[PDB]
């Protein structure tokens, strides 16, 4: 799986 | 999804990926049913017979999405869980009666050319589509075979089966809040919803009005794709009440 | 909502998809 934006964590 | 296809972009705008945060993976499938509540499988939050019992702090939900690993960068939209809402008598003991939740997303999502919620049924429309023969569609992200994973999404049509040969298809006790659904081994087709799709949805397109209405979610099965054995399906219509009760409410 | 089960990409501009004429032929 490809990182997803920080901001969603 | 077992023996399906590639789903056409924006085919299925209402499909929504139940993510895991810590580690990042894949959790589920689920439905976009308003631009603030999405509809799954209460098995894949809580399932106590595999320590499963997810809090929404533990989950994302990406919506609009076409291939399974990548960020959809302009495309998908990942939204925070408010709330998790379970059916009172989910019956994770036995059989997963019931087998239905609700998620209060944070903040509405963005419709979009990707981004689009499907119908849930009417009495009317239950009684017309949710015949013996007639077909519906599964689609998801889950494993290609029983015993890997797709690129992108899956889609597979598959016919509803009549009641006494899901029963005899299994030991398992059925109940009205579920119907199956796939080919009889003499039919030659195949296909199957499988470990990873629980949780999305079972859908048909009326021919009445044209639109798309999500009948079932997938629930549980046998294996996937076993000659003789059927996928089974939370009866969505059947549980409306709770749903509209749940959304009435909060 | 109102507008739910309509597709912007198909019903919405009157395009069909591949395969959703299997689903209409089979409900008799
Ligand atoms: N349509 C299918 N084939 C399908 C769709 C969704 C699922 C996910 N659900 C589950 O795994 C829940 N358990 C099962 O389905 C059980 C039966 C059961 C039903 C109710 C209560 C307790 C047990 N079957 S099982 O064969 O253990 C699930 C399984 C399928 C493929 C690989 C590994 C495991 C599994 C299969
Ligand atoms: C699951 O998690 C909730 C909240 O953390 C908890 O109250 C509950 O007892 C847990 N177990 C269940 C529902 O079996
Ligand atoms: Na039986
Ligand atoms: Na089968």
């Amino acid at each position: 799986f490809e990182e997803i934006p920080e901001e969603y964590l | 999804i077992v023996e399906g296809s590639d789903a056409e972009i924006g085919m299925s705008p209402w499909q929504v990926m139940l993510f895991r945060k810590s580690p990042q993976e894949l959790l589920c499938g689920a439905s976009l049913i308003s631009d603030r509540w999405v509809l799954t499988a209460a098995h894949c939050l809580l399932y106590p017979p595999w320590d499963k019992n997810f809090t929404e702090n533990d989950l994302l939900v990406r919506i609009g999405k076409h291939s399974r690993t990548r960020y959809e960068r302009n495309i998908e939209k990942i939204s925070m869980l408010e709330k998790i809402y379970i059916h009172p008598r989910y019956n994770w003991r036995e059989n997963l009666d019931r087998d239905i939740a609700l998620m209060k997303l944070k903040k509405p999502v963005a419709f979009s050319d990707y981004i689009h919620p499907v119908c849930l049924p009417d009495r009317e429309t239950a009684a017309s589509l949710l015949q013996a023969g007639y077909k519906g569609r599964v689609t998801g992200w889950g494993n290609l075979k029983e015993t890997g994973q797709p690129s992108v999404l899956q889609v597979v049509n598959l016919p509803i089966v009549e009641r006494p040969v899901c029963k005899d298809s299994t030991r398992i006790r059925i109940t009205d809040n579920m119907f199956c659904a796939g080919y009889k081994p003499d039919e030659g087709k195949r296909g199957d919803a499988c470990e990873g799709d629980s949780g999305g949805p079972f859908v048909m397109k009326s021919p009445f009005n044209n639109r798309w209405y999500q009948m079932g979610i997938v629930s549980w099965g046998e294996g996937c794709d076993r000659d003789g054995k059927y996928g089974f399906y939370t009866h969505v219509f059947r549980l409306k009440k709770w749903i509209q009760k749940v959304i009435d409410q909060f | 909502e109102a507008d739910c089960g309509l597709r912007p990409l198909f019903e919405k501009k009157s395009l069909e998809d591949k395969t959703e004429r299997e689903l209409l032929e089979s409900y008799i």
